[PDB]
């Protein structure tokens, strides 16, 4: 009855946070290996068993390690922002489709951009409170990148969601019942993955944390428990747009392991970028940003437009 | 014949015509109405980039 649904409801809230957690944290290892074999190294083979644990070792280390606070008062405005990160990159989680519902969650799409816009406040802040100009450098940078990417994020949604002709995710799915969505919108799929490693702040986009510009950007000035909250942030941020990348192009077969496999593979495909490309300029980004992509999704908009207006006009 | 003459015209020519201890104290009385901006110096921000730097 109705207090089973709402029981159900938080358990499958809860259970999901643990699992996408730990998955998040155990992935933190596959880049490891990953990385490792793509160029010639072994990668982490060497505590437990083949390297297994070695997340856990890390997390272990860190909530070990004091937390050297900044300069006096800040602590707690210092202690604020990875919580308030952390929490988008999992509660973004809640919006992702289930066949089993778990959620009657319409506005999907635009529930998508916001949680992908807060981004920004947490980076900044978290700068801000370091008080440190290498930090301060990298939250501008941060912050000059994410927002300038969402505006050619919005466009290239909208494309999908005339396609599909809803904001509601699910339909993501019947419409792909017989042939998958990439085949139909290849040159999207490489946009849209530049706009969600955008978005993730990995490399070639990675003037956020960076390294070799800024020391780490704004993650400069961040202890243990801080950082590791932080680091767990972006790697729950990086699987949610492989999942994103997966419902949208590759069939949205949630029920189905393939989908899974589909996961894995995308969120392998993050790491094969991460070790082979270099990364850009500040202004070359801008220009593939606006006199790029924006054109780009305004084309496919006024393209896709017509074409359901041909597609409504046939039936 | 008297003609306007300079006490005349210094009857005017205050902030105030009828001048108080305020205004005629500070006077601002740029003819042309236009001043021009007077450039001020722009110090840029200092960075001890490296050694501690990949
Ligand atoms: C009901 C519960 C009953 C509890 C049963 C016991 C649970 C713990 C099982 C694992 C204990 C391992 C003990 C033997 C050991 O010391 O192994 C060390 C192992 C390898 O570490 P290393 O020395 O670097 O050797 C690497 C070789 N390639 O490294 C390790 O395995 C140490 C890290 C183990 C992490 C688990 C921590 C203990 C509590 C369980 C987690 C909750």
């Amino acid at each position: 009855m109705f207090y089973m649904e709402f029981i159900l409801s938080l358990i499958g809230s809860l259970l999901l946070i643990i699992c996408v957690l730990v998955s998040v944290a155990f992935l933190t290892l596959l880049e490891r290996k990953v990385l490792g074999y793509i160029q010639i190294r072994k990668g982490p083979n060497k505590v437990g068993l083949m390297g297994i644990p070695q997340p856990f070792c890390d997390a272990i280390k860190l909530f070990t390690k004091e937390q050297t606070y900044p300069l006096l008062s800040n602590y707690l405005s210092y202690y604020i922002s990875p919580i308030f990160s952390l929490f988008l990159s999992l509660f973004v989680w809640m919006c992702m489709p289930f066949f089993v519902k778990l959620y009657s969650f319409n506005l999907g799409g635009l529930f998508f951009l916001c949680c992908t816009s807060l981004g920004v406040y947490t980076v900044m802040v978290a700068g801000w409170s370091s008080n440190s100009n290498y930090a301060l450098l990298g939250g501008l940078r941060a912050v000059a990148q994410t927002i300038s990417y969402e505006v050619s994020l919005a466009l290239i949604l909208l494309s999908f969601i005339f396609l599909i002709g809803s904001y509601n995710m699910i339909y993501f799915f019947f419409y792909q019942v017989y042939m998958w969505f990439l085949i139909i919108l290849f040159p999207m799929a490489l946009v849209w993955v530049s706009i969600s490693l955008a978005e993730t702040n990995r490399t070639p986009f990675d003037f956020a944390e960076g390294e070799s510009e800024l020391v780490s950007g704004f993650n400069v000035e961040y202890s243990s428990g801080g950082f590791a909250l932080i680091f767990m942030a972006e790697y729950a941020s990086i699987l949610f747009m492989s999942m994103l990348f997966c419902v949208i192009f590759l069939g949205c077969d949630v029920f189905n392991l393939l989908f899974y496999m589909k996961l894995t593979f995308i969120s392998f495909v993050f790491i094969w970028v991460r070790g082979t490309l270099p990364r850009f300029r500040y202004d070359k980004l801008m220009y593939l940003a606006w006199k790029c992509f924006l054109s780009f999704s305004l084309n496919y908009l006024l393209f896709f437009i017509g074409f359901k207006i041909l597609l409504f006009s046939l039936l | 014949k008297w003609y306007p003459d300079p006490e005349f015209m210094k009857q005017f020519s205050g902030p105030v015509m009828y001048p108080d201890e305020v205004t005629s104290l500070w006077t601002v009385p740029p003819w042309n109405s236009k001043v021009t901006p007077v450039e001020k110096s722009v110090r840029n921000l200092t960075l001890n980039f490296g050694p501690q730097h990949p």
